[PDB]
């Protein structure tokens, strides 16, 4: 959960691999688009509730 | 003579190069360590929420 330790966006899962003197980590990441513009509220009161 | 003479001053100032070379190799390599603590907070604490 911690941001950008492994990989860049939100972290799914890693592949390892070996190296001739060391390790190759391949990361999978999941990265938003497409983005809209709307308008918000923060809350909505009925009937005085 | 004078061969001595030099021979000792230069033995002299290599040794003294050396030390102060060993001394900065080990500031630098704690300095480097501190760093990368702080790029750590950086990244963790800025970003996002811990
Ligand atoms: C949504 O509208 C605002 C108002 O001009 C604009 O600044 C914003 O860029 C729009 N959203 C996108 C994704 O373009």
């Amino acid at each position: 959960k911690r941001v950008d330790f492994c990989g860049k966006g939100y972290h799914l899962m890693s592949f390892p691999q070996s190296a001739p003197h060391g390790v190759v980590f391949l990361h999978v990441t999941y990265v938003p688009a497409q983005e809209k513009n709307f308008t918000t509220a923060p809350a909505i009161c009925h009937d005085g509730k | 003579e004078a061969e001595v003479q030099i021979d000792r001053l230069i033995t002299g100032r290599l040794q003294s190069l050396q030390t102060y070379v060993t001394q900065q190799l080990i500031r630098a390599a704690e300095i480097r360590a501190s760093a990368n603590l702080a790029a750590t907070k950086m990244s963790e604490c800025v970003l996002g929420q811990s």
